[PDB]
RNA sequence: GCGUAAAGGGCUCGCAGGCGGUUUCUUAAGUCUGAUGUGAAAGCCCCCGGCUCAACCGGGGAGGGUCAUUGGAAACUGGGGA
């Protein structure tokens, strides 16, 4: 169970302030903790082997087992490695949502997605990381529609994904194919998650 | 002695591929035949020129490697042990080097190439592999 | 040969800064001793350093070092030609030729020095000696000897691009 | 161009010591040396004409390099009235691959002799002039050639191939050019332009540092 | 791997065994290749579908043998003759 966080500290010293895209700590650049306002200094291979799996993993949240597992499931597509775990790793259900404008937060959009509300496919889909293929209409789940956090975060502005399609009025939505693998362009180098990952 | 002969041809062209030597000779047999033209075919050597005459042999080969250290002979390996036989079936001729040398598995139609034998598709007795 | 200028952004990493003492009369002499190998990220990649009083004067003489020398290793986008075992000191090294997305799975010295010298997939598992000076002895002379296909046509005249799959 | 009759007074050196390396250019052994090969001296004395001259024409200094006995008449004379600055002396440590150092010997050079005029003498008393004096009389007698290379030296016109070792290894150091006429129990791969011919004749020395300062010289005042 | 780190038998003669000069005809015993049988299911891997997805299930494939029976090549080891 991921939600447990505080939110500020673990992007605080997570690596990169993400997200975001201004909850970084801006009043406060260095890491979190009571040893921390000194200098910092770099890591071994494992530093930026934990640095590139804690920091590409705490973008999405999932525990362990599932991120792994989500490794080894991501290797076992085509094409190369960090594409394939970076396409795979972001796609999922809660990404799709809170990636498609449904909520203003990546926390409160997964609940939004696993509280059963945003039910995509016409039908419900209630685990949050439950995702759907390029095609499937990822609906708004209408018997609820009308609330403040789907009607303020359609009012909030943000680059939708090409890779996706969003529907502010006609209660929808789509993607269109796999998304922009390396046009998806943060921080996060998957050169670390095929390191720091794999022994 | 005389314990194998392809692996005193190639200790041949091996001790002489690194001592810079113009020509070097050989004991003339078919595996020297084929194998001097195959491996002189495939652009190691400069011209094999089988001087024969009574009663045995003997060939004779010229190292067809310019002022570079190491030419077309880079380094050769006795894939096949005369003693331990190696063995490679159609799916399995295995190509050696990767990308810069080629290997000569004696086919069942004549001592062929790497490429050319798995063009056949029939492997062989491993004969030399020549890194 | 041909010995290449230091005209390119240099890496610098530190391989490794052991101590050492000349047992004389009155203790140990200790100075510091570091063997750091600079990197072009692109392919200059060399690694020779040496002793001094402190640890930024072994940074100091180990950047000398890597302004000494510098490699070429030839090799198509993430691969090396032909993935020889290449080892020189007593100590080998296993480097094959890998993939595109199959990352750069090298050791401690192999993974700093093909980490810091243009490496995309190239698969690395040592078998022999684990001293720094000897890993970067056996990688360097390895590296420094693996063939690039072009100029293996162009020195070996049967034909460039006639060897491919 | 050799001079092929004239070449007829410096073809020979050591003999029964010879190496296998620079005896592929061997003629024959006639009881007292193997006689050097002649056309191949002669070719690569042509070697020597068009690749130092158009080589020495890109501006920079050949270095007249010598050591033995009676070679530095070839090298004091050749250079010094040829256009490079080698030194003739006992060979300085390190010359090329110091660098810096030599420099520095030569900041020493430098302000002993600009110190002679610079009122040197008749500052100190006279142990000053005296010591002093002495110190550029034995500094100038052994590093003072290198004054006629402020930049590296881009090539090296060796010419002992056994007793300048440490300069071939030098010069092996960088990737610099070293032609030089190594004689007859030398090794042959380690320079790139072999004068195979011998040294042991004062006249085949004044041949080599003639032909080849000579090719510098006329090679490069052919500008206008 | 074996001069000094552990490791050359103190040394020889020899049976069994292991390996063997060049040319040429046959052979298929090895070597290699094609066709059939058989290697059950479930499982591993690939390709889809069904439990809200997943674990899971189901369907569609694959691969696995000094394997038999049988057709070829004779280059190499061997059988036989010169």
């Amino acid at each position: 169970a991921r939600y447990t966080g505080p939110s500020w500290k673990l992007s605080r010293r997570l690596g990169i302030s993400l997200s975001g895209t201004g909850k970084e700590l801006e009043k406060r650049p260095y890491a979190p903790g009571p040893h921390g306002p000194g200098q910092r200094k770099k890591l071994s291979e494992y530093g930026l082997q934990l640095q590139e799996k804690q920091k590409l993993r705490h973008m999405y949240g999932v525990n362990e087992r599932q991120f792994r597992t989500l490794f080894d499931k991501a290797g076992k597509l085509a094409g190369k490695h960090g594409e394939n775990f970076m396409i795979l790793l972001d796609s999922r259900l809660d990404n799709v949502v809170y990636k498609l404008g449904l909520a203003r937060t990546r926390r409160q959009a997964r609940q939004l997605v696993n509280h059963g509300h945003i039910l995509v496919d016409g039908s419900r889909v209630d685990i949050p990381s439950y995702l759907v293929k390029p095609g499937q209409t990822i609906g708004v789940r209408e018997k609820s529609r009308n609330l403040s956090i789907i009607k303020e975060s359609v009012e909030v502005n943000n680059f939708v994904p090409e890779y996706l399609t969003f529907d502010a009025e006609k209660l929808e939505g789509t993607f269109t194919r796999l998304p922009e693998r390396s046009e998806l362009a943060p921080e996060i180098n998957e050169a670390l998650i095929v390191e720091f990952y794999s022994r | 002695v005389m314990t194998d002969p392809i692996a005193d041809m190639l200790t041949r062209i091996r001790n002489a591929n690194m001592v810079r030597h113009e020509k070097l000779e050989i004991p003339a047999s078919k595996l020297k035949r084929e194998i001097a033209e195959i491996l002189k075919r495939e652009g190691f050597i400069r011209d094999v020129e089988f001087v024969e005459d009574s009663k045995q042999g003997i060939i004779r080969v010229f190292l067809k490697y310019g002022q570079n250290n190491e030419r077309v002979i880079t380094g050769l390996k006795r894939i096949s042990k005369p003693g331990l036989r190696v063995y490679a079936k159609s799916n399995e001729v295995p190509r050696v080097l990767n990308g810069l040398g080629i290997a000569i598995i004696s086919t069942s139609q004549g001592v062929l190439t790497d490429k050319e034998a798995r063009a056949k598709q029939a492997g062989g007795e491993v004969l030399a592999y020549v890194w | 040969r041909r010995i290449d200028p230091s005209k390119l952004e240099l890496e610098e990493r530190l391989v490794t800064v052991n101590r050492v003492a000349k047992v004389v009369k009155g203790g140990r002499r200790f100075r510091f001793a570091a063997l750091v190998v600079v990197g072009d990220k692109n392919g200059h990649v060399g690694f020779g350093t040496g002793k001094a009083q402190e640890v930024p004067e072994a940074i100091r003489k180990a950047v000398e070092d890597a302004k000494k020398n510098l490699i070429e290793v030839p090799m198509v986008g993430t691969t090396i030609p032909h993935e020889i075992i290449g080892r020189f000191g007593a100590g080998n090294i296993l480097l094959k030729p890998a993939s595109e997305g199959t990352g750069v799975i090298a050791g401690g010295p192999v993974r700093a020095v093909l980490e810091l010298a243009g490496v995309a997939d190239i698969l690395s598992k040592s078998l022999g000696s684990n001293t720094p000076i000897n890993m970067i002895r056996a990688t360097l002379q390895g590296l420094s000897e693996l063939k690039r296909a072009e100029d293996v046509a162009k020195l070996r005249g049967k034909s460039v691009e006639e060897l491919l799959g | 161009m050799k001079q092929l009759l004239e070449a007829g007074v410096h073809f020979g050196h050591q003999t029964r010591r010879w190496n296998p390396k620079m005896k592929r250019y061997i003629f024959t052994e006639r009881n007292g040396i193997y006689i050097i090969d002649l056309q191949k001296t002669v070719k690569k004395v042509e070697e020597a004409y068009n690749f130092t001259k158009n080589l020495a024409a890109e501006g920079g200094k050949i270095l007249f390099v010598g050591t033995k006995k009676q070679a530095q008449d070839s090298v004091k004379e050749e250079a010094q009235r040829s256009g490079m600055y080698y030194v003739n002396q006992r060979w300085l440590g390190g010359t090329l691959t110091n660098f810096e150092t030599i420099q520095k010997r030569i900041k020493r050079l430098k302000d002993i002799e600009k110190m002679q005029e610079n009122g040197t003498f008749d500052v100190l008393p006279k142990k000053e002039v005296v010591q002093l004096k002495k110190e550029l009389e034995r500094l100038e007698k052994f590093l003072g050639g290198i004054k006629d290379m402020k930049d590296l030296p881009d090539a090296l016109f060796i010419i002992d191939p056994r007793k300048e070792r440490i300069a071939v290894a030098e010069a092996r150091k960088l990737n610099i050019p070293i032609i030089g006429i190594v004689d007859t129990n030398c090794d042959p791969d380690e320079i790139d332009v072999v004068i195979p011919a011998n040294d042991d004749a004062i006249r085949a020395v004044k041949l080599l540092t003639s032909k080849m300062a000579d090719a510098i010289l006329e090679a490069k005042q052919g500008e206008e």
